[PDB]
């Protein structure tokens, strides 16, 4: 039953994922510094959907040569419950952080079967100057972009932007360690590993979570409570899952476009972990579930053995 | 039968549980912890437990001298948990020196228990 | 305002109602008729003490007996100061000030005091800071400063506030419904049982209940601010908070929320 990954023992359980709307947007900038803050200003304030609006996050920069606009952007993802309240979250946020912040230009970030309105929304900011141009990009596929005049120019914005059918969230594993400045850093060069996946973000702040999410609780309609048995705090006491080594648990929580992009983001994170983690006294490896039939897809980590 | 801090061997067959180091009161409260779930199992006091939750009409008779007053408020919070799943009860020994009375007797008419001063 | 005590008392003695406060309203000779004795011959105030008053909210009085009963219970104003030893409830339901005693102190002081602090320079007594006879708790808010070292249950039944002592003796922090309890030295055996929540930390211990566990040794935000708590009210006990500490959870018999700090090594 017992497992060991680089010397470092690993629990024989799964992530309990569950199915999730998902979209991606490419936000240009004529500098990447302002892509990045355009970008950031979105992100922020989007650790979970249930509190949240949605769980955000920045996939990747873009280069001049890997954006339509030929300017430096960013790739930036959004996930959310329904594919109603993911369109009334990136409306939002598109709306009031990426029209807001100077020399933007929002464009489609990933292809998919269902389609939501971007441009043909915030267009109406314009009041009635805004229009409407269609341009073959260069693959050679018709699109239509809206420009809404503002100060400093105009914000050009693609009318619809396609979400991906399969998006899969809250895949995650939580760390064990005996020190938080230390197993801090086993967990940092854990989401080093999970970022760089294509298609894959961490929401949370750093990518780290430190408020363990228990599904119900001890009294009346509890939704949401601490992970008391993963709590140092409340050691020692029945009910406590970690050993007396322990004594700071840290949790990574990854989403993604692809459910594959899941789980190699959590065998990046789950191997690299691993190869320091003895230095910085990380004790063993765990990963969230929640019974088994609240969340369709499991990741077990008995099949993340394998070396990427 | 179930006995904490008496006789191993006696004449009445009972099953009998030896009392910590510290003392009765210190066993008390450390019975308490395995009745509320805190401490883990396979010790003496957590079958101790396990026998008294599975009860009908439960009774710990103790004499509040020998026990004390913070062993007696830990022995009857051990009932207040007890009471969450079968009905238990405390067979709170008397003194042979008519002081029972007394408390009854000075209650009705001071309004309080004995040990009562009317200089004012 | 000087309270001379004349000489030994032969009865048990009432200070209550004896504040600053109450005594200026008064006058300088109707103060004195004022009747403090428990027993039936009783005494007053006169024929305890010299009394010299003034309008002032500082009172001192000279002189000290352990048959002093109740001194500065219920002190809402000001300050009074004992240069001696004083008897039991020392500031009993204390609402506010500061009442300092140079020598030792009678059990059950500090019952019920909600704000102000009370400072023992000497050392406490059984029951300090305990709650009486069928009291729902001990200190209720004022901190309470004992320089010596205080008996046996050590803050029982307490509900609020802050007591930095010295030593310590046994079951001390027995019953605590909250606070902070913090012991520069040595602590007697069984602390904390019944323990509901709390603070205690102490320098040496003795023997611990098998009800509390060890947590570890934590770094914890809350420590940082206790120990600047201390730092800002001239605490000897800060020093104390300066190393790493070893933590064990509350109780198990009532609902483990409490906790005892001690130096790791
Ligand atoms: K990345």
């Amino acid at each position: 039953s017992d497992f060991t990954l680089n010397g470092i023992k690993v629990e024989d359980t799964f992530a309990e994922a569950f199915d999730v709307a998902g979209t991606a947007i490419i936000v240009t900038n004529d500098t990447p510094k302002w892509a990045m803050i355009a970008a950031t200003v979105m992100t922020g304030f989007a650790t979970s959907v249930i509190g949240c609006g949605a769980e955000a996050g920045i996939d990747a920069e873009l280069s001049p040569d890997e954006t339509p606009d030929g300017r430096p952007g960013v790739r930036i993802l959004l996930f959310g419950f329904e594919p109603n309240g993911l369109k009334d979250q990136l409306l939002k946020r598109v709306g009031q952080c990426i029209l807001t912040c100077p020399g933007t230009a929002c464009f489609a970030g990933v292809e998919g079967p269902t389609k939501i309105k971007l441009g043909g929304a915030i267009r109406y900011f314009g009041d009635g100057f805004a229009v409407a141009k269609r341009l073959p990009d260069h693959e050679g596929k018709m699109r239509r972009y809206w420009r809404i005049p503002v100060m400093d120019g105009e914000f050009l914005c693609e009318d619809s932007v396609r979400a991906v059918d399969g998006a899969v969230g809250g895949g995650n594993l939580l760390f064990l360690g005996r020190k938080h400045a230390d197993t801090l850093i086993v967990a940092e060069i854990a989401v080093e590993a999970a970022k760089a996946i294509p298609g894959a973000i961490l929401p949370f702040p750093g990518g780290i979570v430190r408020s363990g999410s228990k599904v119900g609780g001890r009294t009346k309609g509890m939704m949401a409570s601490t992970n008391d048995a993963y709590c140092p705090t409340l050691k020692g006491r029945a009910g406590s899952a970690l050993p007396p080594e322990c004594g700071v648990v840290l949790e990574i929580v990854i989403d993604a476009l692809t459910s594959a992009a899941v789980a190699e983001s959590m065998r990046a994170a789950l191997h690299a972990a691993t190869e320091i983690g003895a230095q910085h006294g990380l004790v063993a490896v765990t990963a969230g579930n929640y019974g088994g039939n609240l969340g369709r897809h499991h990741y077990h980590l008995r099949d993340l053995l394998e070396k990427p | 039968l179930l006995s904490l801090g008496g006789p191993q061997n006696g004449a009445i067959r009972h099953v009998a549980y030896a009392a910590d180091a510290g003392g009765l009161t210190i066993s008390l409260g450390h019975l308490r912890a395995f009745a509320k779930g805190h401490l883990a199992g396979e010790a003496a006091f957590a079958d101790l437990a396990k026998r008294l939750f599975a009860a009908q009409y439960g009774v710990i008779v103790y004499d509040p001298e020998e026990v004390g007053e913070l062993g007696a408020e830990m022995l009857q919070g051990l009932i207040r948990d007890l009471n969450e799943s079968t009905r238990f009860f405390a067979l709170t020994l008397a003194d042979p020196f008519q002081g029972r009375a007394a408390v009854q007797l000075s209650a009705w008419t001071t309004g309080q228990a004995p040990r009562v001063g009317f200089g004012r | 305002s000087t309270l001379r005590l004349r000489g030994d008392l032969p009865e048990r003695v009432d200070l209550l109602n004896i504040t600053p406060l109450a005594l200026s309203g008064l006058s300088e000779t109707e103060a004195g008729k004022l009747a403090i004795g428990t027993s039936r011959r009783g005494l007053t105030l006169g024929d305890v003490f010299e009394i010299r008053l003034d309008g002032s909210d500082s009172l001192v009085i000279e002189g000290g007996s352990a048959r002093l009963d109740r001194v500065g219970a219920a002190l809402s104003q000001g300050s009074i100061r004992v240069e001696g030893d004083v008897g039991q409830r020392l500031g009993e339901g204390m609402a506010a000030g500061t009442l300092t005693v140079t020598g030792s102190a009678g059990p059950y002081a500090g019952t019920g005091a909600t704000g102000g602090t009370i400072t023992i320079e000497g050392d406490a007594g059984d029951h300090a800071g305990g709650a009486v006879y069928a009291a729902k708790a001990g200190l209720d808010g004022a901190t309470l400063v004992i320089k010596g070292a205080a008996g046996d249950h050590l803050g029982d039944r307490m509900r609020r506030g802050m007591i930095l002592a010295g030593s310590a003796g046994a079951f001390a922090a027995s019953r605590m419904i909250a606070g902070t309890i913090v012991v520069s030295g040595a602590l007697g055996d069984h602390p904390g049982y019944g323990m509901r929540r709390g603070t205690l930390i102490a320098g040496s211990h003795g023997t611990l209940l098998p009800t509390f566990v060890e947590t570890g040794t934590p770094d914890l935000v809350f420590v940082r601010l206790l120990a600047q708590s201390l730092k800002h009210l001239g605490a000897a006990q800060a020093n104390l908070l300066s190393g790493t500490l070893r933590r064990y959870s509350g109780d198990l018999a009532t609902l483990g929320k409490g906790e005892l700090f001690v130096p790791a090594h």
